[PDB]
Parts: C-alpha cells; structure tokens; sequence
C-alpha cells in the first residue's frame, strides 16, 4: 500500500558520560578484546574525577 | 404469556425504560406554554 | 414577644462551642446607634431565671438559652443544609425628596 | 450443640430454648439459615476524591433478622397451645430478648416483630402438628449488649474526689451513664481517649466538665448515649435547660480505660455517685479485646 | 444557537471570545447551507467528577440572544429586575405633597 | 520561512521526505492544540489581608481532580453564577467553613 | 503455590499467611474467586465526536474487592478463638496491609472493611468448626505499593544546592513529599517530565519553585499530592500564605526520572531536606517495564 | 486457519500474532467469541410520519470489542514474563494497533482499553501458568483502514494545474487531506460526488474553494476531516482565520473517482501538491466494490 | 456478556436504579444558578 | 431470601414502578404551600 | 502488641515557646478572658527577644 518506504526524519542527538559511577555501564561496548575489558581508574592521587 | 412479563410492565408504567430529561423539558414546556402570552414584553 | 433578647442590657448568647457552651454578648451601639457590635461578657455572672427551678418546666427563656443540637456520628437528628454568606453592601442610600 | 445456646424471651416473659442443650423442650426448635444475626450491619461512606473515593465514615445499620423457628407436638391441640402461645412471645410495639450464651458469656439482642410473621405450610397446619413460623423481627439496637457494669461511690465530705476504673473490653464504643445525688456541684469527666472525631483527641485528653449546681431533691442521671437526653433531673427539674448549652462528647472507644475522676464539692450533706459502663458487642459471641 | 463543543477543535476564549461574531449552521433541510451568524453570548465551562456521572470539562456556547426562547424563570427574574429598579426610578422622582 | 526548495535540498531530495517532514510539523502543531485545549484549569482562592491593607493575598489552590465538581459560565454584559463543589475534608473547603 | 504469597497484617498487628508458603498456620485460608484484586479499576471517559464518541480521559477508581476465607480447626473452642481473632484483625475506620510477595517483591494494599462480613454457614458454626467468612474490603487507594524511598540530605553551609536522583518504575505517576528543615530559602524541582496537563510540558521541563523564606522553627511538609495541602507549617504558621499564587502541579511520570536540583540559600544554620517518593503499582505483580 | 491473521501492535511496539500462521508463538492466542469486531456499528434514526416512522440519517458508534486472550507458558516463571509482557502492549490513553491479514489485504484498528482487564481462573494463575485474560477494548474510530494512497506534484511554474486520479473502493465515505507549500494561492476541489447531505447535490459537482494567499514559509495542511481543524500551518500562523468561513464540506463518496482538479497561482518559486486519500472500510476484510 | 444485561441497560439509561429527587435537586440548582445573580436585591 | 430481591428493591429506592407525575405533582405543591400564602393578592 | 507498640499515653512529652516570630500559635489557648487576650511585645528598647 506504501508509495515508496523512506527513512524516518531522523533528527539531531546528544549524549554524554562522565565516569563517576562504580561500573562502567552497558552504554559502552567493549569491542577487540572483549567483554569486561573495560574500568574505571579513580585517579585520588591528584584529587582528579575517575575515568574510564 | 402477556400477562405477567413486559406486557404487564406497559400497565405498571414507567418502571422500566423511562428517563427524567425529556418529561422534565416536557413539563417546563407546557408551563412556559400556559405562561408566555400573559408575561409582559418589557 | 421578645424570644431573642438581643437588645436587652444582659445580652443573650450569639455563638458558642460544643467545649465551652454558649457565649454571652451585649450589642454596643456605634457613633448615629446606625452599627451595632457585639461585645462578650468575659465574666457573666447572668442568674438563671426562675422558671428553671420549677418542675415540668421545658420551655426557653429568653434570657438563657440552652438548646444546643449536636450532629456527630452518631446524631439522632438529620442535618440538611447549614448555609452561610458574607455582608454584601458596605453603604447605604436612602432618600428620594425631602 | 453444647458449644452454643440460644434463647427467646418473650414480651411475656415467656422462656424458649431455640437452639442448644434442652432446645424444643417447649416445642420450638431453630431452623438453619438465620441471617443479620452474627455482625452489625455497618455501611460504608465514600467522597469523591482524586484517587477514587476517599473513606467519609461508617454509620451502623438496624438489624434485620428473618429467621425461620418449627413448632412442634404429637397432638394438634397441643401444637395449637404451643403456637399460640410463640405468637403471644412477640409484638410490634415491645421488644422481646433474645440471649446467645457461649464461653464467652451471655449476650442479649432486643427484638420487635418488623412485620406480620408467616406460619404453616401449604395445607393445613392440624396434618402435620409440626410446622415452621419465619419471623421477620428487627432490632433498632444493633449491637449484642451484656449485663452493664456498675459502680458507686458514696462520701459524707462537702468536697470530695474519687477515681472510677473503667475499660472497654468491647469492639464498639460504649456511652457512660452516671447518677449522681443532690444537692452537689459534680465535675464529670468526659475524656476524649484520643478519639478525633471532633479533631481535639489530644486537646481532651483530660477533659473535665462541670454539671450545674443541683438543689435538694434533684437527684440526676447523665446519660451520654445520643438516644438519650443527657441530663433527666428526678423531680422533673430542667437542669439541662440551666446548664447552658454543654454536652457529653465522648464514648469510652474500644481498647480504653482509665481511673476516670469524679469531683463534688458544695455538698454539705455528702453525697452519691454511680457509674453505669455498658458492655456492647457486635457479635453474639467474641474474645476479650485488648 | 446553543452549541456544545465536546471534542471540537474549537477553543472557547481562545478562538472565540464573548461578544465576538461567529457563524453557526444546523443539519436540518433547508437551512443546510444557511450560516446563522451571531455574537457570541454565552460560555459555560463545566466538570463532573462523580463517580455516577463523571463529565469532564466541557463547554457549551450560547450565541446570539432571543427573549422569546429565554426560560420562563429568567424571563420572570429579567421583568423583575427591570421592574425593582423602574419602581426604585419612579419612587425617587415622586414629588412631595 | 523554509521554501520547499530548502525542505527539498535538507530532504535530499526526496519529496515524500519532504513532505513527511511539512506534516510532523502540521501534526505537532495540532498536537500543541489540542494540548492547550485539554488543559487542566488553574483554581485559586485568594482573601483580603487580614490587616486591612490592599493587595489580595493567596490562600490557596484547588486542584482539579479535587474538585467534585464545577460550572463557570461567561456572559455577555450579564452577571453570573460560579459553583464549585468540594469534599468537606479538602483543606479549601475547611479553611472556607 | 511457592510463585505467590499472599499475607494479611491487621489493624492490631495480627499476621496471617492465606495463601502460599505456610497457608493455614494461624488457622485461616483463601477461598478462590477473589474479584478487583489484580488490576487498578480504571473508567475511561468519552465524549460525543464525529466518529461516534472521542477518548476524554481515565479516571481510576477505589478498589472494592470481596474475597472469602476459611478459618478451621480441629475444636470448636479453638476455632471460635481463630475466628475472633480473624475478626480483630479488620475494622473499617483504620486500615489493614494486604501483602503479595512473588519473584517482583513484594507489594501491599491498604484496605478497610466496607460492610460487615458474612460469616459462618446455614447451621450454628460450631459444628463444623470449619467456615468460611466473606469479606468485602475496600481500598480507598487502588494502587499497590512498596515502601517509599527515602532520601536525606544535610548541609552545614548557608547556600548549597544537591541532586537527588528519582526514578518512576512503576506503571503511574507518583507524587513526591518534601521535608525541609527552617530556617533558609529553599528552591525544589517542579520538572514536568514531558507531562502536558497544564499545555507547558516542554515549557515546564527544567521547572524549579522557590519556596517563602522560612523563619526559625519553621519546619514544613512539602507534599505534591492532591489529596493533601502542599504546604504545611509544623508551628501552624500559615506558610501558603505568602507563597503569592504557585504550586507543585507536576507528578513523576512513569519511566522518568533524573537528578532533581534542591537548592538551599539564606541559611544560617545549614539545612536538611528529606524526599519521600512512592512506588505505586496497578498489579500485585509485574515485569519491571521502560 | 491460514485465511486469516489476526496481530496486536502495542502502545510498545510489541507485536503478537493472536490468530492464524504461527499464532500463539509469543505464548497468547485468541479465544473464541470475539464481539463487535467484524460491522462498524451504526444506529439509524427515524422521525414520527405518517405512515409510521420516517428514516432521518444514520449514525456510526464506536466499537466496544469484547474479546478474551489466553496466555500460556511451559513454567509460571515464564508465563508471569509473558502475561506482565501482554499487560504492558495495552493501555488507557494511548492506543494499539490490530491488524487483520486476508486475502483482501491487511486492515488495522486502533484500540484502548475501555476498562480494566479480568486476568486468570478462580484460584491463583501460576497453578495453571495457561489462564485467560478478559479485555474490554474500545475504536474511537471505528472504521478498518489501510494506508492511504498519496500523491505527489511538484512545479517550477508561476501558474500550473494539474489533475490527480482519485476513487474510493471501499463502503464508507473517505475524507482527503492536502499538503500545500508555500507561497501561493491554491485552488482545491471539493467535489460533491453527487451527495446530496446538503440538498446541492449536482449544484457541487464541480465545486472549487479557493485556499487564502500563503506568504513564505506557510506551509499549510488541509484535512478534509470532521476530527481536525482544516487549515494547519506549519509555522504556527492562523491561516484557517484568513479563510473567511470557507471549508471543504464534502467526503469521497463510495464507488466514486475522477480526475479532480488543483490549481496553483501567483507562486514565484513554483509550489508542491501532496493529496492522501484514506482507505477506510467497515469491515476486516471485504471484495472491492465498483 | 456484556451485550444484552447490565452493561446494556447503561445504555438505555435511568432504566433501573435512579432517582427523582436528586434529578429535581440538580434541576433547582440549575436553574438557581441561571436567574439568582440576575434577581433584585430588595 | 430477602436479601437479593425486591425486599433489596425497596432499599435502592424508586428503581421498579415509581411515575414521574406524581413526584412533579407533589413538589409543585411543596413550592404551592410555600409560596402561596406570601404571594400578593393583586 | 502491648509489649511490641509503645501508647501514646504512655509517652513523655516535652514542649517549647519562644515566641521569636512573634506569633502566639494555636498551642496557646487563651482562658478566662477569651480570645484576642495574648499579645507579644517586641522590647526592642532593650536588646531582648519578645515576650508574651
């Protein structure tokens, strides 16, 4: 019954992460190495935000 | 068979299917109809 | 018949509460006597009248009512409608042609 | 069974043991299938609200019992003595008891005849000398009632004080009833046991009343249930009318008790005080609340 | 007219206010393509929220005004009014004696 | 003032995009509407101060689902009747009685 | 069955299991049957349209659930206390907790006797010393719910500012109740969450009130709920009074959820601000959903 | 059978395939007596006459279908996942599609729920984990439909006309919508197609309306519709205002088709045309009609 | 099931259980409300 | 027995035969003794 | 449940005034002479708090 199947209108996105919680979370997916190759370093030495 | 089911019913009179809007309009229009000529026009 | 007793010098009661009783007030008269406020008795010291002291008597006396009907649970009687509204109008003009 | 015993007794004063140990030993035994008997009606009551309907009380209902009794003898002239007289147990205008005894005790429901009883079966009642009655009674008291306990107290002193122990060991409230002598000035109390129905639970707490001067001769009685005017002098006296628009407010709620005072003064003969708490139920039959 | 807009995409307040002209049709023969156009007059917002009968907001026009197909009780409140204050106006323009 | 030229060239274009495009813009500008035509009302109870001085002061708001129910009309020229009822254990209808 | 626990905690306390792992040890069990028990009654509302009738909105209804249990013994004294005891456990003034426990949690009901019950067969109860009671409970709430989730936070500074992280799971919206301590200026979150009731779901979506300066021993409840007052004085302080026309009009819709700001200035003595949020559900059991 | 195929769409995108090939893969299947679900209800009216009553129009209701589902698992578990799964396709103020599949094509109504549903047996539903779920669902619209045929013509000119082949091959009128950029003047036909609702019948056979002049950057829709307003614009602007009590009046008749005419003026740019004609029917399936 | 009982007789409307005196009540305020602001005040 | 049927009836209240022109005649006259004797003799 | 909950009679209660808003409160119900009878008074001539 369609015309013609077009691509939805996708419109623009935006995202953001910051590391300050204890895991690193399924929003990033670990790829060459692996599943759970992936962590989060605290970095207190310097009194510095944990990163990943 | 007529006596004592909806036949009978008819004769009770308006137990069933009967609603309050319309004989409540209907009243209202017969006194608006008993009233209107003699109210003044001012 | 004066069954209120509103205008006399003792006053009756014109409010109360189911804790307390009734209120006494006196009306007080403003500047004209046109406005009259109430004022309670803070020590009412009003006597009963002697028709309390007399057996079968039922009847209230203007002076001292005493009729309070309470609606709670488990009231006997049946409460209906208990409307109240403000003063609408602060002045007044009266005349025409004198 | 042995476990639970009914009983009729009439306007007359007439005895019937309906059901239990020696039941149809005057002719009437019970049928099954009673019904409004065990728990007082109570309905419910509902406000519109944002969630649905929001809870706005519970008012207690009458009891409307339709029972069915069979009577019962050998011969149809004694059957007839034996119905004649079940029918002479009732009236419309005078309420007749009704007493259930279980291990917890004896408790009473006052009857009337709602409507006309409905006897017999078919034919007559002179074949079978053994027929049912079903009886519509209702009672305006819905509430299972034992005996009231009461107490008293007596001081010669002008002024005096005494601490009355009562406890509602009911599941409904009950109101207190007192009688006090005369002359006297009585500080009554009427603590509110943390009811919130007028919204001042705690404010009365200890809320203590104050009963007018009573004149020689005019012994009283307060009663505080609603059906009731609160005060009834004795010699016809109106003390309510002189006693200025106050009120007893609050029934002693279920799980309740406390040495309630009760205060005399101006009293120079000394004088009498009596505490009557009833002792009101739902059930014809229930544990000890606590 | 009266209306009742249930789930029209009309506004009341918003596309129509009181006192401002609009147009209305009815679906009965004859009149089909006629457009009735009157001031608007009334609008009345109302709700139920009763478990029994539960109406949501809903508003009803009333455009245009007629005596004649007024309610005989506010045709009786209206003469009244204009009578109270006709009998206000005669009684203060009495000359004394 | 996008051309269809410009919603073309953005569309790549694909008209059947474009035209997809004019009508989510059709569609959510119905939809804002409809949304302001279902909108919940706003009931407010205001008093005088209680000092005497000028400037109503907000007692407070009735929710609508609180309501129990309600009628506002709008008149033309004419004065009218607001009912508004409440459950007696609202906080506004105890705060009124 | 193992997959479902269905428990009864009265208004005394009293705890019964009546169906699921350990049925029947206080005595009394769950008949089949049971009706308005799974799911929130909802009605929804239709309006005239040119089509027939247009959706207008839902309005959730009040719970009326009549199920039936058993209570059973092998003596009929010790049935006649399981009985009373059964009883007790309900009233219709104050609530009772109705738990179901499955592989989802556990979540309970508030429900209060809507009539009397209906107990006991045709014949006296004694004799069997097994019989059912039909119950008609009413949840004047209708959703299910578990605990609340509560969130503290304390501040020794005179302006500070916090992010409370808040998560709707369930199925619909929920309100949220706020604690502040005073004194201090407090602003709280208002957010929307895409909720258009008020035609100002985008407008509204970054939303914060600032609530009236708060004097020393001002304590207020903050509760979003229309059921109750949003703000309430602990000292009784008319504190709605100078707060000029605003309010909390969004709850939390289901599936949303973010780190609200709660800000705190102008206190001199720090601050605490507790938020209580209500996990509120229409089924005794469900699959968490997003 | 393989003649028929009946899916849910949920408001979550969930697809479930009731009735047909591979019915019951997602653990629900459809039970037997389905009702409302077939014939687009409708009630004609009729006016008192001479003769009897006299027909005066006919009017079509919404659909209130009754159908029962029945949610299966080999473990409760699982059957718990797959009835929270089925709770959760449904909702109150959003709607989900149905989609029945035949020979005639596949025809979708989009449904709520009326009321709360009645899921599983008498006693507990994971003693069975294969329980029925009653649900009470609702079609504002009323009318099975496809999608809709769209048409598209685009110009460089000033000033162009074209002809779009328009016919409507199901039972019910269809309402048509346009998509208008701007600027320019647009001439769209209403054609009466011979209805006579109106008592113009033949008088609209050609009947043209003339939309208001669009400035830049108004691009308009023009839904034909009763449900909707006829002129939307994109920016926001009220051209429907401008249009001064103008409106298309008259839907595609049944078995009728033509060549309708639009014309475009005083565009400098050269605009596009884009016309939907819905696929509206009464039934899930039915033989074209000529 | 629900074709031809109770959720039909909601259909055909104040056919079982419904009252006058309420119906009358709401009448009254109706109309109380439509003619009281425009009554005189003397 | 009673419980369930018309003696249930009777506490729903004028659901079964209760006619609208008697409850309209008797709250007329209700608002007749009300209002007479206040109305003018003019 | 006796042992278990704790009554509300059987409670110590303590209670305080400060009277710094000068604000009486609805805690303080005025006797003999009715209401209107309790004022705060600031004494701002002295650096003292109010009084009631």
């Amino acid at each position: 019954p369609l015309s013609t199947v077009v691509s939805p209108e996708d419109s623009a996105v935006q995202y953001k992460a910051n590391f300050v919680g204890q895991y690193i979370g399924p929003m990033w997916k670990p790829m060459g190495n692996g599943w759970g190759s992936l962590g989060i370093h605290t970095h207190a030495l310097i009194s510095e935000a944990p990163s990943m | 068979s007529s006596g004592g089911g909806p036949a009978v019913v008819n004769n009770y009179g308006d137990i069933h299917t009967a609603n309050y809007d319309e004989f409540y309009k209907g009243q209202q229009r017969r006194e608006a109809q008993q009233q209107a000529p003699i109210l003044p026009v001012r | 018949v004066d069954n209120s007793n509103a205008t006399a010098l003792e006053g009756t009661f014109f409010s109360g509460t189911i804790v307390d009783g009734f209120a006494r007030s006196v009306l007080l008269y403003g500047g004209g006597f046109v406005e009259d406020t109430l004022s309670v008795v803070s020590d009412d010291q009003t006597l009963q009248p002697d028709e309390y002291y007399q057996s079968g008597w039922l009847a209230t006396m203007a002076k001292m009512p005493w009729l309070v009907v309470r609606d709670n649970e488990w009231t006997p009687i049946e409460s209906s409608d208990l409307s109240w509204g403000p003063a609408k109008n602060v002045s007044v003009i009266v005349g025409g042609d004198n | 069974t042995d476990f639970l015993k009914i009983e009729l007794i009439g306007r007359d004063g007439s005895h019937w043991v309906l059901s239990g140990p020696g039941m149809g030993q005057q002719g009437v035994t019970l049928n099954p299938n009673l019904q409004q008997f065990y728990d007082a009606p109570v309905k419910t009551l509902y406000v519109p609200g944002p969630f649905g309907e929001e809870y706005a009380g519970k008012r207690v209902q009458r009891r409307e019992i339709v029972f069915s009794v069979q009577a019962y003898d050998e011969d149809p002239d004694t059957w007839s003595t034996v119905d004649s007289l079940w029918r002479w147990a009732w009236d419309y205008d005078e309420e007749s008891e009704l007493r259930v005894s279980t291990s917890d005790g004896t408790r009473f429901l006052k009857v009337r005849l709602m409507e006309e009883p409905k006897p017999y079966y078919e034919k007559d009642p002179h074949i079978t000398a053994d027929n049912p009655i079903v009886m519509t009674v209702t009672a305006t008291f819905p509430y299972w009632q034992d005996e009231p306990e009461e107490l008293i107290w007596t001081t010669l002193s002008t002024e005096d004080m005494t601490r009355f122990p009562v406890r509602n060991d009911g599941d409904v409230p009950v109101w207190l009833k007192w009688t006090l002598t005369a002359p006297g000035l009585w500080i009554l109390p009427d603590f509110s046991w943390g009811n919130d129905m007028y919204s001042r639970g705690r404010e009365d707490l200890g809320r203590t009343v104050a009963m007018p001067e009573l004149v020689a001769g005019e012994h009283v009685s307060v009663d505080s249930d609603p059906r009731v005017q609160t005060l009834i002098a004795v010699n016809g006296m109106p003390t309510q009318n002189r006693w200025k628009g106050n009120d007893l407010l609050y029934p002693l709620m279920p799980g309740k008790g406390a040495e309630i005072p009760v205060q005399l003064k101006n009293a120079p003969e000394g004088g009498a005080c009596k505490l009557t708490r009833p002792r009101w139920y739902s059930r014809p039959w229930s544990r000890p609340g606590v | 007219h009266l209306m009742a807009l249930h789930d029209s995409w009309i506004i009341p307040g918003l596309h129509i206010d009181i006192g401002q002209r609009m147009g209305s049709t009815v679906n009965s023969k004859g009149v089909e393509n006629i457009v009735w156009v009157n001031q608007l007059e009334e609008m009345t917002a109302a709700w139920d929220n009763s478990a029994g009968q539960t109406m949501p907001l809903s508003w009803v026009l009333k455009a245009g005004k007629s005596d004649r197909a007024m309610s005989i009780g506010e045709r009786v409140a209206r003469l009244a009014k204009k009578m109270s204050e006709a009998l206000n106006n005669v009684g203060v323009h009495i000359v004394q004696s | 003032a996008n051309n269809w030229t410009d919603i073309l060239a953005a569309s790549d274009g694909d008209e059947w995009a474009a035209f997809k495009t004019i009508e989510a813009q059709a569609d959510e500008v119905r939809a804002g509407h409809q949304a302001l035509r279902r909108a919940k009302p706003l009931i407010r109870l205001w008093m005088n101060n209680p000092d005497g001085s000028e400037g109503l002061v907000y007692v407070g708001r009735v929710d609508y689902d609180d309501t129990i129910r309600g009628s506002f009309p709008f008149k033309n020229n004419t004065p009218s009747q607001g009912v508004l009822e409440l459950r007696d254990d609202n906080y506004l209808a105890v705060w009124l009685k």
